[PDB]
RNA sequence: AGGUCGGGUCGAACGGCCUCUAGUGCAGAUCUUGGUGGUAGUAGCAAAUAUUCAAAUGAGAACUUUGAAGACUGAAGUGGG
């Protein structure tokens, strides 16, 4: 499928960039059915679409 | 309809064609001439080997400044290539002609490609942008391909003309004298 | 026909990537692993695990390891009959060091 | 100079002779318009560090999507307006 619009909606809904969204490759059919921001919010709530963690920039060496 | 110049039995023949195929005419001509006159299954197997780079299509006419290769040794040539797109189109047409032949009710094992010809389709043109603000052409040379596969028949005929003879009186006398002088 | 066998080998990638351009070392390592599996198992359909891809690309392009322990399992092919009835699958073998080990056939249980 | 017949193709008008008339005969003019070649499957498609693996879709995937990995722009950014 083509989940570009799903990733864009998920980024705009969660509030992070597209680099931090995780669309699981097993629920591709349900993500493809998800065509609205409400359905994207449901997928985020039940954990199909996950917000990845921040890549750390540790300040220990400079401290 | 109205194929090229063929000399075969249409009752023992099947045909296929493809017009306005966006494939290079110079490569399809060599791909056709490589299999012209071949048995059908042998030609198909050879085309799959060409696609898998085990054998090559010899380039006879449109071959200037192409590279040399060892796989031309089969054909006594030094210049050969692997025109994959032309092989795809040609083997698709071969499959269509085999389907037409088995629909006609032909033997399907005596089938050899008797006729196959390629000629130039109308060009499909684009533009090229060259230095100092010039425009040139960037055109594809597509192909009309057609082929006729026929059943391999037996010996053609015998019993040539009567060959009427005209002999002078002197020649007749010589023949009669020899027939008298011998037994 | 027979020979669904699975083994563990050690590929010396150093002598295979000697002289290769730095930005092609890891893709050439992938291609040489495919060629190695074709040499040993005779199979042209070689599938590498993404874990093996990570083990190759763990140190960038030009940081490919010298020796790599591989598990190659020649499997019976499936899926809408293809060209070949056999396909090879290459897993990485987690180990401390890939040095000193010889190839061993592993039992399937 | 040209004319005539036969064969093939084609489908709707055309010729001989006596005269009249002219926008009346092409190989050229770096001629005009249009078309087509050899060159030639040739020159080439090489700036901007870099891509790889699996799965899905599909007739078909180096290039599409997802995931993973590796990278880059490096806030006088390849970002946001
Ligand atoms: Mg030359
Ligand atoms: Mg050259
Ligand atoms: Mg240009
Ligand atoms: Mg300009
Ligand atoms: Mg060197
Ligand atoms: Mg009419
Ligand atoms: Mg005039
Ligand atoms: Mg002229
Ligand atoms: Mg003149
Ligand atoms: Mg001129
Ligand atoms: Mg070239
Ligand atoms: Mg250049």
């Amino acid at each position: 499928a083509n989940l570009r619009t799903q990733k864009r909606l998920a980024a705009s809904v969660v509030g992070v960039g597209k680099r931090k969204v995780w669309l699981d490759p097993n629920e591709t059919s349900e993500i493809a059915q998800a065509n609205s921001r409400n359905a994207i919010r449901k997928l985020v709530k039940n954990g199909t679409i996950v917000k990845k963690a921040v890549t750390v920039h540790s300040k220990s060496r400079t401290r | 309809a109205r194929y090229g110049a063929t000399s075969t039995n249409p009752a023992k023949s099947a045909s296929a064609r493809g017009s306005y195929l966006r494939v290079s005419f110079k490569n399809t001509r060599e791909t056709a001439q490589a299999i012209n006159g071949w048995e059908l299954t042998k030609a198909q197997k050879y085309l799959e080997q060409v696609l898998d780079h085990q054998r090559a299509i010899p380039f006879r006419r449109f071959n200037s400044s192409i590279g040399r290769t060892a796989q031309g040794k089969e054909f006594g040539v030094t210049k050969a290539r692997w025109p994959a797109k032309s092989v795809k189109f040609v083997q698709g047409l071969l499959q269509n002609a085999a389907a037409n032949a088995e629909a006609k009710g032909l033997d399907a094992t005596k089938l050899y490609v008797s006729h196959i010809q390629v000629n130039q389709a109308p060009k499909q043109r684009r533009r090229t942008y060259r230095a100092h603000g010039r425009i040139n052409k960037y055109e594809s040379s597509p192909s009309h391909i057609e082929l006729v596969v026929t059943e391999k028949e037996e010996a053609v005929a015998k019993a040539a003309e009567k060959k009427v003879v005209r002999l002078t009186s002197r020649q007749r006398g010589r023949i009669a004298a020899q027939k008298r002088i011998a037994a | 026909l027979k020979d669904v066998v699975t083994r563990e080998y050690t590929i010396n990638l150093h002598k295979r990537l000697h002289g290769v351009s730095f930005k092609k070392r890891a893709p050439r390592a992938v291609k040489e692993i495919k060629k190695f599996a074709k040499l040993h198992m005779g199979t042209d359909d070689v599938r590498l695990a993404p874990e093996l891809n990570q083990a190759i690309w763990k140190r960038g392009v030009k940081g490919v390891e010298y020796r790599l322990r591989l598990r190659i399992s020649r499997k019976r092919n499936e899926e809408e009959d293809a060209k070949n009835p056999l396909f090879s699958y290459v897993e990485p073998v987690l180990v401390a060091s890939a040095k000193g080990l010889q190839t061993v056939v592993v039992e399937e249980d």
